């Protein structure tokens, strides 16, 4: 049907169904984080705040999936018992990461209830980034003592971050439990939160896929592939700015410097994935905790494999997080080549060139000739169109399904990126 | 950076006497907190970690108690190897930070 | 017995570099962490760093960072720390300390190296 008589009942049929979809899902959530809020504001003792945000994170996880939120209850459980045992040694992350990681792989081997365990991990996945990250917490030494059962399970069911919520440090969730005041900048970062994931859910559900036809005059496989890419990624921005919103709720996600205290907690920036500069900006800015605790808990330690070695292992600890599935594995493997090679390629152009190419804006103290010249600007500009092209071509495999759907989708697009990445590390290693 | 300040910076008593020193925190450490005695010309030695907890060898009349911002370690009948710097000392997190000292002397 | 001998004192010209020693002997040394602490001439002791040594990673202060570096030998169970560029305001006792394990508190002190700067 043409744009007239798609615009006459757009409204009816996307504006109002998608956002009372979307309000009828999280009204309890977001009701359970204020409840939480304000409870933790009456000076209660320490460990009251951390049973009662297990009985709300209990209650939250009981709301969303029905009786298999034991798949969570129980790792909880089994984390604790490994952080108990070796309380301790100095192993404590790598004992943690490694319970992790069996838990995860005789989760994925589905044989357990699959219809809900494969939706449960956007919560489960959180669960583990957490642990581990404790168990590196205190081998560092950026966490004194060892929690007792009460704090760590009041941190694991962190009624703010259970369901959606970002992954937190532990000091960044003990600073939430004794609770800052209601200020009207919490107010303000709540609501502004809300209103944007509100609207990258309404935007992505069909103002995304009916994107080129009907809001623009062209219309292939590259239009409906980057439309595709457009879906996903407010698909995503709508989890983002919904985490961030009860983070924000439940009083986590804020800073403090010279007694001014000031609530920014960013898990997703989207307009340095739209328009990009650089794949590196993507990846780390696609979500930006999960992009920090990759790179402090995971490449950090397996440095000593050699750089693209540990960027590899990152890559499939996050393919692992996520929930393997062939075209996401295919996706977090090809970024590895894709984000590595132009890395070090635009690192090599600026060394040459003397310009500031980087994958990232450089500081304002760079020995760089060319700062702000017209060929800098060309330069940034071609890779971010490189960018745009490779997302694209990335997420054109989630559309709305092993290797026979990747490889049919990607020889649509004739392995167009798989080839740019090619000539751009042999172009890299000719200039040498 | 959490300041811990100590008090008092000397003070002094009998033996047989019973001893109060105070730590207040800027921040608030939950009940992270340890105190350290370090006589004239030795390595300091851990007495109290977790603001309550003794530690193993350490006589019982050394009783530490608070939470918060305010904690205080109770010397009680002192005795005559009970006289020396008092360092507390968070362990909330890195970086950590020691206090001022009271010095218990002779009278 | 847990015991961290540690080296002797020394006297260094002002700029120049030291590097101590303390010597873990009584337990596993790649157990626990090792935390490295200055307490100046009637002064209140400071929290240099301290050093993992499972995996080598450190975590300084920033009020020390670039001043002081630590290392360790596995093979001989020894951990080192070098100061750098040493002025007048480094003259100080030099304690190494292991972590209680579950705690971050200071269980096993060392001996402490006196570390004195002058011409
Ligand atoms: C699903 C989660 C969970 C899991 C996870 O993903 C998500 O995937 C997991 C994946 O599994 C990862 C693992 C991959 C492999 C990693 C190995 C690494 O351990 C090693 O890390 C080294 C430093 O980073 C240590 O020291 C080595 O590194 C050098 C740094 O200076 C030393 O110098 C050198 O010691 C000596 O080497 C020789 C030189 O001549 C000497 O000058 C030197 O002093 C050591 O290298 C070797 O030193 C030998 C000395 O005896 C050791 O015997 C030997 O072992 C070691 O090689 C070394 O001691 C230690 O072992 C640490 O990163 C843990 C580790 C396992 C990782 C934990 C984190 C993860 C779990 C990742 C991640 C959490
Ligand atoms: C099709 C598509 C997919 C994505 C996408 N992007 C990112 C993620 C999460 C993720 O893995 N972040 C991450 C962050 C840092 C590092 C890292 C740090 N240091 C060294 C080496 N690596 C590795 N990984 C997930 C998806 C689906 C984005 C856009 N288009
Ligand atoms: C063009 C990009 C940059 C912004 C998109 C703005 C959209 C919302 C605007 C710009 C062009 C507009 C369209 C222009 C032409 C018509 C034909 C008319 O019979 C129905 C409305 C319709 C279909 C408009 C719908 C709304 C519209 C698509
Ligand atoms: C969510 C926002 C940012 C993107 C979508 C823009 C929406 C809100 C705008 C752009 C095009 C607009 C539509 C354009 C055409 C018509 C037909 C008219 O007879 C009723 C209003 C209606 C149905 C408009 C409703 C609001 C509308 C759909
Ligand atoms: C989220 C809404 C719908 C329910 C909660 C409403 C009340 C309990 C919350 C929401 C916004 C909050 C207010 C916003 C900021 C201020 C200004 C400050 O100088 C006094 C407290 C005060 C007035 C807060 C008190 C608590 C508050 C009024
Ligand atoms: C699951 C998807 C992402 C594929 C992941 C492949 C990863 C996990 C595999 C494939 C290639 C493997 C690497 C091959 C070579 C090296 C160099 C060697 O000195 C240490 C092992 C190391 C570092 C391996 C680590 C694990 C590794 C990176
Ligand atoms: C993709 C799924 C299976 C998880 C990712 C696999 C990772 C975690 C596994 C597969 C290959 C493994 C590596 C294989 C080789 C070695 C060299 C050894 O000296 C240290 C352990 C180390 C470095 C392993 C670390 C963990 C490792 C990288
Ligand atoms: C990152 C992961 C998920 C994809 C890359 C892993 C590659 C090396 C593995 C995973 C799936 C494997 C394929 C699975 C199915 C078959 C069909 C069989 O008759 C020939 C081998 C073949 C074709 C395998 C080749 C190697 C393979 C493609
Ligand atoms: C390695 C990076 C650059 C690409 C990541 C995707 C790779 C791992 C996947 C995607 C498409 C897959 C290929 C699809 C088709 C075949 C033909 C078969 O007869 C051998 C395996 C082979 C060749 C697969 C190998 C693995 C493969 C190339
Ligand atoms: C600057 C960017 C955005 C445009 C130029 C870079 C890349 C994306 C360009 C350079 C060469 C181009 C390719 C040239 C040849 C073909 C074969 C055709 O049957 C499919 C399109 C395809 C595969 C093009 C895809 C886009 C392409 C790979
Ligand atoms: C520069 C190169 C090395 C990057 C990797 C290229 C690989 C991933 C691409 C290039 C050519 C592609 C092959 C082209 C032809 C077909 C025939 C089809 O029936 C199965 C997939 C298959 C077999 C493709 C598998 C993947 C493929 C081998
Ligand atoms: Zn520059």
């Amino acid at each position: 049907f043409s744009r007239q008589e798609f615009f006459q009942q757009l409204l009816q049929g996307c504006l109002l169904p998608t956002a009372q979809q979307g309000l009828d899902q999280i009204w309890l959530l977001l009701a359970i984080c204020l409840a939480c809020r304000l409870l933790w504001r009456l000076g209660l003792p320490s460990y009251l705040k951390h049973a009662s945000t297990v009985a709300g994170g209990f209650f939250s996880l009981y709301h969303f999936f029905q009786l298999h939120m034991v798949w969570v209850v129980l790792l909880s459980l089994l984390c604790y018992l490994v952080l108990f045992l070796c309380r301790h040694s100095s192993h404590r992350g790598v004992f943690l990461s490694v319970t992790i990681l069996i838990y995860l792989l005789m989760g994925e081997m589905h044989m357990v209830d699959t219809v809900t365990w494969h939706k449960m991990r956007g919560a489960q996945m959180i669960v583990a980034m957490k642990a581990v990250s404790l168990g590196f917490d205190l081998d560092r030494g950026e966490v004194g003592t060892v929690p007792s059962p009460v704090e760590f399970m009041g941190y694991l069911y962190f009624v703010g971050t259970i369901v959606f919520g970002p992954w937190i440090s532990f000091h960044s969730y003990l600073q939430a439990v004794q609770g800052r005041p209601l200020s009207c900048r919490w107010l303000q970062k709540v609501a502004r939160s809300l209103a944007l994931a509100l609207l990258c859910l309404v935007l992505s559900t069909c103002v995304g896929p009916y994107l080129f036809p009907y809001f623009i005059p062209l219309n292939a496989r590259w239009l409906r592939a980057y439309e595709s890419a457009v879906s996903f990624h407010f698909s995503n921005y709508f989890v983002g700015f919904l985490s961030e919103a009860t983070a924000t709720l439940a009083g986590a996600g804020f800073t403090e410097e010279k007694d001014h205290l000031e609530w920014d907690l960013t898990v997703s920036k989207p307009l340095n994935v739209e328009l990009p500069r650089s794949m590196v900006e993507v990846v780390t800015s696609w979500n930006l905790p999960m992009s920090y605790w990759l790179n402090n808990y995971v490449f950090k330690n397996a440095l000593r494999l050699g750089t693209f070695s540990a960027v590899l292992v990152t890559y499939a600890a996050s393919a692992l997080l996520h929930g393997f599935s062939f075209h996401l594995a295919a996706v977090l493997l090809s970024l590895a080549f894709i984000t590595y090679v132009e890395h070090v390629l635009r690192k090599r152009l600026a060394r040459i060139l003397s310009a500031c190419v980087l994958s990232k804006r450089c500081p304002p103290d760079c020995s760089h000739q060319h700062r702000l010249g017209l060929g800098v600007r060309a330069l940034n500009l071609l890779f971010g169109a490189l960018a745009i092209f490779h997302l694209a071509y990335l997420g054109s495999l989630f559309d709305v399904y092993g290797m026979a759907y990747t490889v049919h989708k990607w020889s649509e697009l004739s392995w167009a990126s798989h080839w740019v990445t090619f000539g751009c590390w042999i172009f890299y290693r000719l200039i040498g | 950076d959490i300041h811990m300040t100590q008090s008092p910076a000397s003070l002094s008593a009998f033996v047989g006497e019973t001893v109060t020193i105070t730590c207040r925190t800027s921040e608030n450490i939950f009940s992270y907190l340890a105190w350290y005695q370090q006589k004239q010309g030795k390595s300091p030695q851990l007495l109290v970690y977790n603001a309550k907890t003794l530690t193993s060898g350490v006589p019982s009349r050394f009783s530490g108690s608070g939470s918060g911002t305010q904690f205080s370690l109770k010397i009680n009948s002192l005795q005559p190897e009970d006289f020396g710097s008092y360092y507390c000392q968070h362990h909330y997190g890195s970086p950590y930070t020691f206090g001022g000292g009271t010095k218990l002397e002779i009278k | 017995e847990i015991q961290l001998q540690q080296s002797g004192a020394e006297l260094v010209k002002p700029g120049a570099s030291v590097k101590m020693s303390c010597k873990v002997s009584g337990y596993s040394f790649t157990g626990y962490n090792m935390n490295w602490v200055k307490q100046s001439h009637g002064k209140s002791l400071e929290w240099i760093g301290n050093i993992n040594p499972y995996y080598v990673s450190t975590n300084y202060n920033q009020k020390f960072t670039g001043k002081a570096t630590f290392t360790v030998d596995r093979s001989s169970s020894t951990a080192y720390m070098q100061l750098d560029s040493l002025t007048s305001e480094d003259s100080a006792v030099y304690y190494c300390a292991r972590s209680y394990g579950s705690s971050h508190t200071f269980a096993y002190w060392g001996q402490g190296t006196l570390v004195t700067v002058s011409s």
